[PDB]
């Protein structure tokens, strides 16, 4: 009798997607992530930059 | 604007895989216009069309040294009501993108030439002064350039004022 | 004086109906089909009917 | 908003009987009750076939009923008619059977009961057969009505023109023979 | 006065062909139109008898009847708002077998075997057709293939 | 009548079992999305190192928003705007791109916007303006036990599990997306980011394909 919009309340979000708790608690929109990094290229900077 | 690189293959046919690849420095406002403008410029040089073909890579090229004032030579094919012309305008700007933005305005103001009329044929930072042919660039390449901004004007946020305004500067 | 022909609106009108297909049927009308064939196709059917009675024994 | 279809399109189906008939509206009520709550197909049928108008509920002859018994593995089934059951004197040996109908004629009620049979009404049918256990629904022939011959008339449809009278001197000349211009 | 005679406006439609006049190649007459066969209709100027009306040029029907020199062909022509089935009586020479049905019949025979092979081996099939998909991802090599810098050209005369 | 309060202890236990099972999918789907995102990034990078340009895969899934309102459309792209089910204005789909459905998009190209949305977008739509088509009838997705009843034949036992089938373009896309009732997005809160909505993406206007600039928009229209 009232639509709720599960990006409001949480309690309704968490009535859907039980995973949303996990997801919220571990944050996930965050996960560092990564990493010692390589590699630049060789030609793909030559071609690009011209 | 930005200056997209756009690279495109054509497609692979049986018999001729690994095709020739092409590349254009498209001055397009976004990924999507890049991919048009690339194909619009391809379709005038080869027998390939967005259908019978593919983009390989968009890469947005950034200005190497974007706080250095440069004398950008630009060649332009622009289409008038009557007939289509070449050109060569020169633009003191701090990026290619800004130049080529500010060319399209300059074309539009001086030739009513819309973005859709103009091709940017080539753009070039001119190394030497002397290669700067145009007088209207040359002005600002003078040994010790000082100038005033006579007739300064103040944007009063209010309607009225009491002091009676001044253009001193 | 008065306007002579047109087919304006005329398709739009036709698609309010639907443009309903023929409908088609298993067993179309053998009316029109070669009379030589027809005649024998009756005896054919007379034959196969009798045989299905014989198989039910 | 682009409407594909015609909006507020009605049922195109008698959901209720346009009949006023008190009793029949009892007999709906009871079968409506069932249709819903049994979830037997059979009750949804009866309920619809009550709402049919008189044209659409044509009389089932106790001859026809007899045929529907002489079917294989159906000689003991309870013949549910929803319509009149009319007497038929073309048959003779009408078998001993139960029959639910809306209305019988005093010919056909007697012709059933003479056999040892049982003239039932649709409520009594409900008691015995709520879900329709061993029923066998019979319908009268709808396409053989005196109107329906005229329906869909034209060249060369092979149908009956509407005429009061009669035979010759009445739509038998020009357009009904090669000899008077053409044959329709 | 206006005119709409049986062969109206055919000037080009029955115009025989180019470099294909005269006698008709004899395979035409050989081809066996059984009932149910699907057939397209090209008129054949040459053969004046049993010629289809200029409508059905192009149209593609079913054979409902065969006889001495001719097939019957039911083409459902639109007309106003409702397709009336129309029974032609065409001589073979104005017909050709419908290639569209030939391709389909093959695809059934393949779909027999793709199912028979798969159910014998291990069930898993997928044997409809599917419309050409979005291209999947790939690596494309610049090795032996350095990308050419194109530019739009200046407008020269011609 | 009796032992009915025990059934509450029965059925809620079965639901405590389902919510675990629905959790352990959604944990995996999250792993599937983040890896598939990464695996394209890595593939882009690894290839870039080797001289080679990696090309992204064509967009499997496309989201058609109707732009033009009903009432002066020709017959053909009216029929097609009827097949996508963009019968209102400002309404959406998810059309699984093929060749077949590319060419439906080429018919209606000046009455729609479209492009390639994201999990995020598909997520934001479906939770907000997601409804089911439940015995005809626009029933909303409220609570994920309803979706479960309808699509349970083709898998799909939560609203997120449906989003999956949309986003990824699973084999039961056709039933998910026919179950999902057409989106009724509002008007874009920012605005169309133009002056003249009816033009195309090279010419300013909001229509036609716009690869990934659909995501930016629809999030507002939602």
């Amino acid at each position: 009798v009232q639509k709720k919009n599960p990006l409001k309340n949480k309690q309704v979000l968490l009535r859907l997607n039980p995973y949303a708790k996990v997801f919220a608690a571990e944050k996930l929109g965050s996960k560092k992530v990564d990493q010692a990094k390589i590699k630049p290229s060789a030609t793909a900077l030559e071609t690009l930059k011209h | 604007f930005k200056e997209y690189q756009v690279i495109g293959r054509r497609l692979p046919t049986e018999s001729v895989p690994e095709p020739k690849l092409f590349r254009m420095r498209i001055f397009a406002p976004n990924d999507v216009v890049a991919k048009s403008r690339y194909w619009y410029f391809l379709q005038k040089l080869h027998k390939v069309k967005k259908a019978s073909g593919e983009i390989v890579s968009l890469n947005v090229i950034s200005e190497a040294h974007p706080t250095t004032v440069k004398n950008f030579g630009v060649w332009v094919r622009y289409d008038s009501r009557s007939g289509t012309h070449n050109m060569y305008k020169e633009i003191r700007d701090v990026t290619r993108v800004g130049a080529v933005e500010s060319l399209y305005q300059d074309m539009a103001a001086r030739h009513r030439a819309r973005f859709r009329s103009i091709h940017i044929l080539k753009v070039v930072e001119l190394e030497k002064t002397a290669d700067v042919k145009r007088q209207y660039v040359k002005q600002f390449l003078t040994k010790d350039l000082k100038f005033p901004l006579p007739h300064r004007v103040q944007k009063s946020t209010k309607v009225f004022a009491y002091k009676r305004p001044t253009t001193f500067y | 004086k008065s306007k002579n022909h047109t087919a304006h609106n005329q398709t739009k009108k036709a698609h309010r109906n639907g443009i309903k297909k023929p409908k088609t049927y298993k067993y179309p009308s053998l009316k029109g089909v070669d009379a030589k064939f027809r005649r024998n196709h009756r005896f054919a059917l007379h034959g196969t009917a009798k045989a299905l009675a014989a198989k039910r024994a | 908003i682009d409407h594909t279809s015609k909006q507020h399109k009605r049922s195109s189906h008698r959901t209720a009987p346009k009949s006023d008939n008190v009793y029949l509206k009892l007999l709906v009520k009871l079968y409506a009750f069932l249709a819903r709550r049994t979830d037997a197909p059979f009750n949804k049928v009866i309920l619809k076939s009550l709402f049919l108008s008189k044209i659409n509920r044509p009389p089932v002859s106790v001859s026809r009923i007899s045929r529907a018994l002489k079917q294989e593995g159906a000689a003991q089934k309870t013949i549910v008619v929803v319509g009149t059951v009319t007497d038929d004197n073309r048959i003779f040996e009408f078998p001993k059977t139960t029959v639910a109908a809306l209305r019988f004629t005093a010919g056909a009620k007697a012709k059933i009961l003479k056999a040892g049979g049982e003239a039932i009404t649709l409520d009594q049918l409900a008691v015995r057969a709520p879900k329709g256990q061993n029923t066998l629904i019979v319908r009268g022939p709808r396409a053989s009505r005196e109107a329906a011959r005229h329906f869909g008339f034209g060249p060369h449809k092979g149908k009956a023109p509407r005429i009061q009278s009669t035979g010759r001197k009445f739509e038998r000349a020009r357009g009904r023979r090669r000899s008077r211009a053409f044959k329709v | 006065g206006k005119s709409h005679g049986y062969r109206s406006r055919t000037r080009y439609m029955f115009q025989r062909d180019f470099r294909k006049h005269g006698a008709i190649a004899l395979s035409t007459y050989m081809k066996v139109y059984k009932v149910g066969d699907i057939v397209d209709i090209k008129a054949n100027g040459s053969i004046h008898k049993g010629m289809p009306h200029k409508f059905y040029q192009g149209k593609t029907g079913v054979v409902y009847n065969v006889t001495k020199s001719s097939v019957g062909i039911i083409i459902n022509k639109m007309v106003g708002n409702r397709y009336l089935e129309k029974r032609l009586n065409l001589r073979v020479e104005h017909i050709k077998h419908s290639k569209c049905r030939q391709e389909f019949l093959e695809r059934v025979k393949s779909n027999a075997a793709k199912k028979a092979e798969a159910k014998a081996q291990g069930v898993a099939v997928q044997l409809k057709r599917q419309p050409a998909q979005p291209k999947e991802s790939r690596v494309v090599s610049t090795e032996g293939n350095v990308p050419q810098t194109l530019a739009p050209v200046p407008y020269e005369t011609f | 009548q009796k032992t009915a309060e025990q059934v509450a202890a029965e059925r809620v236990a079965r639901k405590a079992e389902k919510r675990a099972a629905i959790l352990e999918r959604n944990a995996a789907y999250q792993k599937e999305y983040e890896t598939a995102e990464r695996a394209v990034i890595d593939a882009k990078r690894e290839a870039k190192a080797n001289s080679s340009y990696y090309v992204s895969a064509e967009a499997k899934l496309v989201f058609v928003v109707r732009i033009k309102g009903i009432n002066k459309i020709p017959p053909k792209p009216r029929k097609v705007l009827q097949l996508l089910r963009l019968n209102q204005i400002n309404s959406g789909t998810f059309v699984k791109v093929t060749k077949a459905t590319s060419e439906l998009l080429k018919l209606i190209e000046p009455y729609v916007a479209y492009g390639y949305p994201s999990y995020s977008t598909v997520r934001q739509l479906v939770y907000k303006r997601g409804y089911g088509k439940i015995n005809k009838q626009r029933i909303p997705l409220s609570d994920n036990s309803i979706v479960e009843a309808n699509l349970g034949n083709y898998g799909i036992l939560s609203v997120d599990d449906l989003i999956h089938e949309i986003v990824t373009v699973g084999p039961h896309f056709k039933q998910a997306n026919n179950f999902l009732w057409p989106f009724k997005l509002s008007n874009p809160s920012g605005g169309w980011g133009v002056p003249r909505k009816f033009k195309h993406f090279i010419q300013g206007g909001s229509f036609g394909n716009r690869e990934e600039f659909i995501n930016k928009l629809v999030k507002s229209m939602n």
